[PDB]
């Protein structure tokens, strides 16, 4: 039972959005599929639901004239567009099926949620720089090493390591704004030291809004 | 009294 | 709109104790007939979706722990966390569905108090890439401390930096409820290649002594 997004969009004021939400694990037309939105350090917001079943909608008067929620029964997926953006709609905008309460049982399901900044400045990708492990992050048997990923816009960027097989020790930092208006942030992972010479790692950086990925090997 | 629209997965009974 | 207001904004609780959040809604959201308020708890984590703990006010979601508890009804309710443990730190919401358009409290920020764990320390030169673009970035990286308060300097050949550095923190960590912090210090090329000593010098209750890391360039 999953609901599954689109991945994060930037947008220049004044144009639209839309996000998608692909259900799976359960017959699409049996509940309504609701899009929560929550700006960046803010509370959740409703936007409006759909019956998947018929398509009705609900949108809430806040958003009334500028959204629009629709769906594909044999695609089994909904979306929600946004239209005339402006840089208050930065948020990450979720599909979820809230609160589905029933006399037998009670469940409640959102999507990972999807990133979207609405902005006038130039979208930039990173560069990934290697934190290599060395005697200076050695701690014992252990050793700590990274990547730096420098100067991007907007947010988010997402890290992973070894395609994801490796989370134990990671750290992935929350973005710095520098003062030219880029992002910067880290991500680093502890490891046995004893295993420098065998095991390989590599950091997994991808940056959406500028269609950047990078694989990064991190050696010592 | 509450509205069943609100949210139409919720049952008005549990 | 039914307006949930909550109370308070952030709250910090040593494991095992309780924890109290407090949600208010403007109007009542009790169905009397049916003794049933359309009022539901959140646990929401930095980064990831909401997870719905509690509805009707007082029933658990299945495979919620029994020390999450609501109650309360008609524009007042809380919810309890009685004995708290290290992956609860989260932020909490409130959430009525009572009346078009649903809508959600303001949240509640819940931190872990713990015993004092101090930093291990770590430094990173920058990188042969990077210092082919002209650029220079020094990365000190501070693990795994308790409590967030670390005090991080930098030195280049033991005259202290200011102004030329950032840094950040991540969330409290979900089973040791420590903190990591990476700071940033970043220079031209040049002014990398003017010096010789880069040290990164880290005071924290946890330690004994502001611990130094340092490599020379080269």
């Amino acid at each position: 039972v999953q609901l599954v997004q689109s991945g994060a969009e930037v947008k220049k004021p004044g144009a639209s959005v839309k996000v998608s939400c692909k259900a799976s694990g359960y017959t699409f037309t049996t509940y309504a599929i609701h899009w929560v939105r929550q700006a960046p350090g803010q509370r959740l917001e409703w936007m409006g639901w759909i019956k998947v079943g018929d398509g009705n909608t609900r949108y809430s008067p806040k958003f009334q004239g500028r959204v629009t929620i629709t769906r594909d029964t044999s695609a089994s997926t909904a979306y929600m567009e946004l239209s005339s953006l402006r840089s208050e709609d930065t948020a990450v905008y979720f599909c979820a099926l809230l609160t589905v309460i029933t006399p037998d049982d009670a469940f409640d399901i959102w999507g990972q949620g999807t990133m979207v900044t609405v902005s006038s400045a130039s979208t930039k990708g990173p560069s990934v720089f290697p934190l290599a492990p060395s005697s200076k992050s050695t701690s014992g048997g252990t050793a700590a090493l990274g990547c730096l990923v420098k100067d991007y816009f907007p947010e988010p960027v997402t890290v992973s390591w070894n395609s994801g097989a490796l989370t134990s020790g990671v750290h992935t930092f929350p973005a710095v704004l520098q003062s030219s208006g880029l992002y910067s942030l880290s991500s680093v992972v502890t490891v046995p030291s004893s295993s420098l010479g065998t095991q390989t790692y590599i950091c997994n950086v991808n940056h959406k809004p500028s269609n950047t990925k990078v694989d990064k090997k991190v050696e010592p | 009294n509450p509205d069943p629209n609100a949210n139409p997965n919720v049952d008005p009974n549990a | 709109d039914i307006v949930m207001t909550q109370s308070p904004d952030s709250l910090a609780v040593s494991l095992g104790e309780r924890a109290t959040i407090n949600c208010k809604s403007s109007q009542s959201v009790l169905y009397s007939s049916k003794n049933k308020n359309y009022l539901a708890w959140y646990q929401q984590k930095p980064g990831q979706s909401p997870k719905l703990l509690i509805y009707w006010a007082s029933t658990r979601e299945s495979g919620v722990p029994d020390r999450f508890s609501g109650s309360g009804s008609g524009t007042d309710f809380t919810l309890t966390i009685s004995s708290l443990q290290a992956e609860d730190v989260a932020v909490y919401y409130c959430h009525q569905y009572y009346s078009s358009p649903l809508t959600f409290g303001g949240g509640t920020k819940v931190e872990i108090k713990r015993t004092v764990a101090a930093p291990s320390v770590f430094i990173f030169p920058p990188s042969d890439e990077q210092l082919k673009s002209g650029t220079a970035s020094v990365v000190c990286l501070l693990n795994n401390f308790y409590p967030r308060e670390a005090k991080v300097q930098w030195k280049v050949d033991n005259a202290l930096q200011s102004g030329n550095s950032q840094e950040s923190v991540t969330e409290q960590d979900s089973k040791d409820s420590t903190y990591s912090l990476s700071s940033t210090l970043t220079l031209s090329k040049a002014d990398y290649e003017k010096h010789k000593v880069y040290a990164c010098e880290v005071t924290h209750q946890g330690l004994s002594s502001p611990v130094t890391k340092s490599f020379n360039r080269g």
